[PDB]
């Protein structure tokens, strides 16, 4: 501080500063999102698809910055979307409009020994009667408007109009074959992507869904010992075209022997491995593909990680490159493997079905992946959302349909409560709003406009805004009585997480 | 790791996509100034249209790189539609740039364009007239009259009308395609504009002189034709060597038994299936006195185009090789035959086993005419062929776009809001695109574009101001014709392709 | 270059504060935790006067001397040296003030001699002797707790510290070295600070979940070869000759086989049962299939438990160290009544516990294992260290700036000798004991002469060892609150003060040695 020397990205003005603006602006993206919103913003890390998200874990992925707490806080906000899908769109822009808010009382001369306790007194106020504000639940999974509902906040608020079928796809999905017992997959039911189609032919096909080719056959049973490998055919050693003509005549054939005659013994031990389906995380070559069809193994011509990863996972397989005669550490996982023609496209269908390890898996079917996956985020963080392990998800009022109704508890705490802390406390009953200005901006209007009206329904619980005109002028969408509903889980989360990334980050002078 | 954010990125965004319209405004009908782009590499780069110079920029914008796509997405499925979306995307994105200042930035922005993009498609197929084979016209009247619409709307002459039963003919034969890539076009210089010719096969353009090669046969009825990718020359396999003398005898041989093996190497195909040889490359002196040694026909430097799409019309393969081949590789037809048609080689092909390829061969007698209609050919045939996969055929030169955003400025006066700025800018786009083809028509847009406006509150059938009449009035009666499909499909792009961006203006990058 | 007589003392003073200022918002309660991104390169937290000095890459050189004085205290304290560099520029301030008025620093430093004396005099005079008592030691732990943390995670912190200092005093040890043992676990929370009557224990297995529950141990702790190795080496490494090399690599495997199988001969030995096990654990890995030969006999074999471990291992459980399996008694090793190889996080972590003569009763600190759980790992050994001293000692003084206001005020009443040449020291010395009472009091908003004259006459008036609230800012009673200061703290600190406070006050000039 009064040295030529020592340490620190923050302290003093900055702490009070820059640990609190900056922290605030990650929040445009959140200011934007969450709930209704055609608002997006293209993030490109460069991939050669230019990535439309409102989803804030991706957006913050790329944003790197100088500020330890928005250096940090993207943690908590991250620690977030693991516990919840949904409602990390929420968490950004909540605490971040609710930081300044103590930095005015710092402008006051509210310490930070002060103000954040309020809030996390009411953090606590909130995550006291948080649960008393919950209405409903999400009981049998296997239903669809009981899952889709949940969905249908949380496609909803990272993503608008495309929700309504996804909600349904993904309670079609049944994530619930997957009891929810404690039991949820990511990577047993999957995000399978298709270039075509539509999004509402986007489908779910159970089992492994992969739009790799396969090749020749199908698998000789469908408990199959699953050959996946990296390079089980690269080709052996590879005939040449010399003069722009032929090379000669003579040279063809010895490398055709030298392929044929150990993709023999590959293949042959490929067969000899035990393998009814030949994963390839490689090529093949048409003599092992001849091969794979006489020894009676289900080839995939090419592989992507996508299939080798789950592989691995799901067969407890291990992608491997052979030259030589194979052996399967691989074996199966699945009870099924199928050439499915799925997006209409010819594909590798691994399959089975159980409560456990069961691969129940979404098809997506899009033009693009920009398409296919923000969207798919749009749709995961629901399936995100679906995953509570506790199967009654405590479906809150959706929509932040909850805001004014916590709005005028905490407001009314804080005023029960004196000292600095009241106001914190009436500072923590401020911030609700964002969300729905975060509505209101993409739909178009202050919140004042609408939490006013909303402080007008007062104890309400269904109307909260959107992406509507019903959020623009009417201040109103009911999001309790909706369809569009959303879990107590979450509740407790964002709330309290935001609050945990704001706790110390005005502490932090150094 | 780089963003801008709010307004100054989005407006930033539609400039970079509109530039590049403000190129095409009218490429379709091309009058205007075309400047010969030389890249970077040194390639020379232009476009019978926007897209392939829009395939030649890049940019770091996802923004000017989408519109790009879209146009793209419309492009290579008509193989049109690209400056119409060009423009109209752009156009609507031009047009909300002040709006967005008012602010149209509310999500509001995304709504009243697809909105009211559908009250177009409304309109289109409730417009939209289908075309049949006993209707009006033989649909080959149509395909007729359709490419008297395309081949005639630029010019050229009567042929235009001759042509438009002509170029019909491979369509009929190949029409699956929206797109000639089985069909082709053969350029004859020679002969004279009133003749031109269409074969049931491809037909090749010249097939190369070399020694022998009036002693090779120019003629089979029974073709197995070895199809070439590669070449056979005195430089394919050497004819340099050399051996120890003590004795002379050997300077014969060291160079013979190379000789035997050019001979070995085209006779091998010859000697197994083969008579025509057809190599897209060189045949040289050596090489080809063995194909004169063989007089089973030899070809090198040819038409790959033509090759390949011989490989279509015959039923064998392109051949990487001339040997390691079988007899099935060959293409086949029931007729090679060459006969010269100026300094062209020209060989038949025709009684194909399949004959895949059906190609129309233009022949002008001269350069200019031909090129006039063989890009009047690709309009007939993006037509033509689409007149026959739609059927349904509006009418362009704003016909429904002076009729469209007739309606959408009427349809101004329910909407108002925010939006109805986007009803005004949604409208004129449609009336923006014959903006130019007034000018092409050598007309005043607006007058002429409010006369039509007046027109369409007195027509409003298919009334618009056609560049194909220099004239304004009902596009359809005025051989306008083109399938409504592209219309949704172009109205799809219209309002969508501009939305997407207009969605973002926080837009991140990456060097990663 | 050379900077003269005020020059390098204004370097002196300069640099100080800013330490100190990170202490006004780093103090106590009162004070706030540091992240630092910047000062090692780290992405870091703490609260602590002598830790967020290390913790920072220092380019001054009055700094370069801050970080190695207040070292040794915090390692008996843990606290003070959030205090100790108060005191210290808030005597460099007043010994500048009367070389500002004009002065030698060796007639300064003459008057803190009997200032120096009288007040760690009145250390004795005040010394307070708690009997030392889980619940005072409790107190003594959260107020260090406290200073470098919540006191709801303070007296998370608490337990932990007040489980093991018990449990030290258990094998006699006043201060503490063992069951010192912190151990962060992967979780979502950092909330859960427990206590391991026994180890935590690294790998169970790479065959994981051997027996997983041990519920009667037999413990071997081992840095034998169950992995001697199966890979391909000649004399140990890959010699000149390549098909000299596998001749000997399966005699490796072998000479596991012979281990392996002397388990089987040990385990039977030992155990003859899985319902008492027999506890492998290797300082070096495990082969699988030793693990598997062994773990589907009901055996449990460990790898790679730390030298630490095995110490511990062979300590807290009255385990061994053997390093020959061979055939041995259950006796032959130690016994622990709780071994259960736990998975929280990624890694499962065996809980050797219930350990009989334990030397090691770990203490569980659940968490992200990020510069948070760090955080709360710091300060309970901090508190610990407090503790320690409240071990050591038999005397803590009150926390919350009591002791100046008994102790300062006194020297503030009368110079120790009552006359001038140690007023010139006693001023100094005297003014800046008065700093943490005075600071975190007006950190809290609540002005210094306003706040120290209750808490100065509230002493005077009643004799009371008298607090601050640190949050509040407020004269409180510290000697009833359980902020409290250890006699083992505070005594350093002076001393810490003192020792550096002299030279480079008695430092003018300041030149680049080379």
């Amino acid at each position: 501080m009064l040295k030529e020397g020592a340490k620190h990205f923050s302290g003093l003005e900055e702490a009070v500063y820059r640990n609190i603006q900056a922290c605030k602006e990650l929040a445009q993206t959140t200011r934007t999102a969450y709930g209704p919103n055609g608002m997006n913003k293209m993030v490109i890390n460069h991939l050669e698809k230019l990535f439309v998200t409102n989803d804030a874990a991706t957006i913050l992925r790329e944003l790197e910055v100088q500020h330890p707490a928005a250096k940090m806080i993207v943690m908590a906000s991250h620690m977030q979307e693991q516990e919840v899908g949904d409602g990390t769109n929420f968490v950004l822009v909540f605490a971040g409009a609710l930081l300044e808010l103590a930095e005015e009382l710092l402008r006051i001369g509210l310490s930070v020994s002060e103000v954040i306790e309020g809030y996390e007194i009411a953090c606590r106020k909130a995550h006291e009667i948080l649960p008393n504000l919950v209405c409903c639940s999400a009981k049998n999974l296997r239903d669809i408007d009981e899952v889709s509902s949940l969905l249908r906040t949380s496609i909803m608020s990272k993503q608008y109009g495309n929700e309504v079928f996804l909600a349904k796809l993904i309670a079609q999905a049944c994530v619930s074959i997957f009891p929810d017992s404690g039991h949820f997959n990511v990577d047993n039911i999957r995000v399978c992507k298709i270039l075509g189609s539509g999004i509402s032919s986007s489908s779910v096909l159970h089992g492994m869904v992969f739009k790799k080719e396969t090749e020749g056959d199908v698998t000789s049973v469908k408990d199959a010992k699953i050959a996946v490998y990296s390079c089980p055919f690269d080709g052996m050693i590879t005939e040449t075209k010399g003069t722009v003509l032929i090379k000669t005549a003579e040279e063809l054939m010895n490398f055709s022997k030298g392929e044929e005659n150990l993709m023999d013994a590959q293949v042959k031990a490929i067969a000899d491995t035990g393998a009814n389906v030949v994963v390839t995380g490689g090529k093949v070559a048409d003599m092992a593909l001849h091969y794979a069809n006489k020894y009676n193994i289900m080839l995939v011509r090419l592989n992507s990680k996508w299939d080798l990863r789950r592989l691995c996972k799901t067969v407890g397989a291990t992608a491997l490159p052979r030259l030589t005669p194979p052996v399967l550490e691989e074996m199966g996982h699945c009870d099924s493997v199928y050439l499915s023609e799925v997006g209409d496209t010819q594909v590798v269908v691994f399959k089975h079905e159980k409560e456990d390890g069961a691969i129940s898996t979404i098809v997506l079917r899009g033009s693009t992946d920009n398409l296919m996956d923000d969207i798919e985020r749009a749709v995961d963080d629901g399936v995100n959302t679906f995953k509570v392990l506790t199967r009654d998800k405590r479906l809150v009022p959706g929509g932040g349909a909850t805001e004014i109704e916590l709005a005028k508890q905490i407001t009314s705490y804080g005023e029960t409560c004196p000292g600095l802390e009241q106001y914190a406390i009436k500072k923590f009953a401020e911030a609700f709003e964002a969300i729905p200005r975060a509505l209101a901006e993409n739909s178009g209007v202050k919140a004042n406009e609408v939490i006013s009206k909303l402080y007008a329904v007062h104890q309400e619980g269904n109307k909260n805004v959107g992406l509507d005109i019903e959020a623009e002028v009417p201040a109103v969408k009911d999001m309790l009585e909706a369809g569009i509903l959303d879990t107590y889980l979450g509740k407790y989360w964002a709330i309290k997480l935001a609050t945990n990334a704001a706790v110390t980050v005005l502490r932090v002078d150094q | 790791t780089d963003s801008s954010q709010g307004i100054p990125q989005l407006v930033s965004n539609i400039s970079a996509c509109q530039v590049i319209a403000e190129a095409v405004r009218t490429t379709l009908g091309p009058r205007g100034m075309d400047k010969l782009i030389v890249d970077g590499r040194g390639k020379a780069t232009i476009s019978n249209d926007g897209a392939t110079i829009l395939k030649l920029l890049d940019v770091v914008h996802p923004a000017a790189k989408t519109l790009v796509d879209i146009a793209k997405s419309q492009d290579a499925e008509v193989g049109d539609g690209t400056t119409s979306v060009t423009l109209l995307a752009a156009e609507f994105l031009k047009q909300v740039k002040p709006y967005v200042e008012e602010g149209l930035h509310p999500q509001i922005i995304i709504r009243a364009f697809r909105t009211a993009t559908q009250l177009a498609v409304n309109k289109i197929k409730e417009i939209a007239v289908t075309v049949k084979k006993a209707d009006k016209v033989e649909q080959r009247k149509l395909l007729e009259k359709c490419a008297m619409t395309a081949l005639s709307s630029k010019l050229i002459s009567q042929q235009k009308a001759f042509f438009a039963k002509m170029v019909v003919d491979a369509v009929m034969m190949l029409d699956d395609l929206l797109q000639l890539k089985m069909i082709g076009i053969k350029k004859v210089q020679g002969g004279a504009l009133e003749d031109s010719q269409l074969v049931a096969g491809v037909a090749f353009k010249k097939t190369f002189s070399y020694a022998g090669f009036e002693m090779q046969p120019k003629k089979y009825h029974n073709p197995k034709i070895a199809l070439l990718n590669v070449e056979l020359e005195l430089k394919a396999e050497k004819d340099n060597a050399e051996i120890r003398v003590h004795t002379v005898e050997d300077y014969q041989a060291i160079v013979d038994a190379e000789w035997n093996i050019l001979y070995d190497k085209l006779e091998k195909i010859h000697h197994s299936g083969a008579k025509v040889v057809l190599s897209k490359l060189p045949i040289g002196d050596v090489a080809t006195q063995y194909f004169a040694d063989r007089d089973m026909f030899c070809a090198g430097r040819v038409p790959e185009e033509d090759l390949k799409r011989t490989m279509m019309a015959c039923g064998g393969s392109i051949q990487t090789s001339v040997n390691a081949l079988s007899a099935d590789v060959l293409g086949r037809c029931q007729v090679f035959e060459e006969t010269q048609i100026g300094g062209e080689r020209y060989n038949f092909f025709t009684g194909c086993p399949k004959a895949k390829t059906c190609t129309f061969i233009l022949r002008g007698g001269a350069e200019q005419f031909m090129e006039e209609t063989e890009r009047s050919l690709h309009d007939a045939i993006m037509i033509v062929r689409r007149a026959i996969k739609n059927d349904s055929v509006v009418a362009g030169g704003g016909a429904i776009e002076m009729e469209l955003s007739k309606y959408l400025r009427d349809y101004s006066r329910t909407i108002p809001g925010k939006q109805q700025l986007l009803i005004g800018a949604y409208a004129k786009a449609l009336e923006i695109i014959p903006r130019q083809l007034c000018d092409n028509a050598g007309f005043d847009a607006t007058n002429i574009l409010n006369k039509l406006r007046a027109r369409h509150a007195q027509g409003g059938t298919w009334y618009g101001v056609d560049i194909n009449n220099e004239d304004i009035a009902d596009n359809f009666e005025a051989f306008v014709w083109e399938p409504a499909m592209v219309r949704i499909n172009a109205l799809t792009a219209a309002s969508e392709a501009a939305c997407l961006i207009v969605s973002v203006d926080e837009t991140i990058k990456n060097p990663r | 270059e050379v900077a003269r007589a005020q020059a390098a003392l204004a370097v002196n003073i300069s640099a100080a504060r800013g330490l100190q200022d990170v202490l006004r918002t780093n103090l106590g309660p009162k004070g706030t935790m540091k992240m630092l991104v910047s000062g090692a390169g780290d992405i870091k937290l703490t609260k602590d006067g002598n830790v967020l000095l290390h913790e920072m890459q220092i380019q001054h050189p009055t700094a370069s001397l801050i970080a190695k004085v207040a070292t040794a205290q915090d390692d008996i304290t843990g606290d003070g040296t959030t205090s100790n560099v108060l005191i210290i520029g808030e005597l460099l301030k007043q010994a500048d003030l009367y070389i500002s008025e004009g002065l030698h620093p060796r007639i300064i430093t003459e008057g803190f001699e009997a200032a120096k004396e009288k007040a760690l005099q009145f250390l004795e005079e005040v010394k307070v002797s708690r009997e030392m008592d889980r619940e005072t030691l409790i107190d003594v732990a959260r107020t260090s707790l406290r200073t470098k943390v919540h006191a709801e995670l303070a007296d998370v912190l608490t337990e932990a510290v007040v489980d093991s200092i018990l449990a030290i005093k258990k094998q006699d040890e006043p201060i503490d070295l063992f069951m010192i043992e912190i151990m962060e676990m992967k979780h979502k929370s950092e909330t859960d600070t427990s206590l391991i009557r026994g180890l935590v224990l690294d790998h169970g297995a790479r065959h994981p979940d051997m027996k997983k529950r041990v519920e009667d141990a037999y413990i071997l702790t081992c840095n034998v070869s169950l992995e001697y190795e199966k890979t391909e080496v000649n004399s140990g490494f890959f010699y000149k000759s390549a098909e000299e090399r596998e001749k000997l690599v399966k005699a490796e495997r072998k000479f596991i086989e012979d281990r392996v199988k002397k388990i089987i001969e040990l385990k039977r030995k030992v155990c003859g049962d899985s319902d008492k096990g027999f506890v492998v654990i290797n300082q070096k890995g495990i082969d699988p299939f030793s693990l598997d030969a062994l773990s589907k006999e009901g055996i449990v074999a460990l790898r790679r438990a730390k030298r630490r471990n095995m110490e511990r291992l062979t300590l807290a459980c009255g385990g061994v160290a053997l390093n020959s399996f061979d055939d041995l008694s259950p006796d032959c090793l130690g016994h622990a009544g709780l071994v259960y190889e736990y998975t929280l996080g990624e890694e499962k972590f065996t809980f050797i516990e219930k350990c009989n003569n334990p030397r090691s009763v770990t203490l569980l600190i659940k968490g992200p294992n990020k510069h948070t759980l760090t955080q709360i790992k710091d300060a309970v050994r901090d508190g610990l260290r407090a503790v320690k001293n409240a071990i050591d000692d038999g005397c803590v003084v009150p926390g919350a700036g009591a002791v100046e206001v008994a102790m300062a005020e006194a020297l503030i009443k009368h110079k120790p000798s009552v006359k001038g040449r140690a007023q010139l020291g006693v001023q100094a010395f005297a003014d800046a004991l008065l700093i943490i009472p005075k600071v975190l009091a007006q950190n809290s908003g609540f002005d210094l002469q306003e706040t120290l004259v209750k808490i100065q006459a509230e002493h005077s008036e009643s004799g009371q060892l008298v607090g601050v609230d640190l949050n509040t800012g407020e004269p409180m009673v510290a000697a009833e609150v359980g902020v409290w200061d250890n006699y083992c703290v505070k005594k350093q600190l002076l001393h810490s003060c003192t020792v550096i406070a002299t030279n480079i006050l008695l430092v003018d000039e300041i030149m680049r040695a080379g």
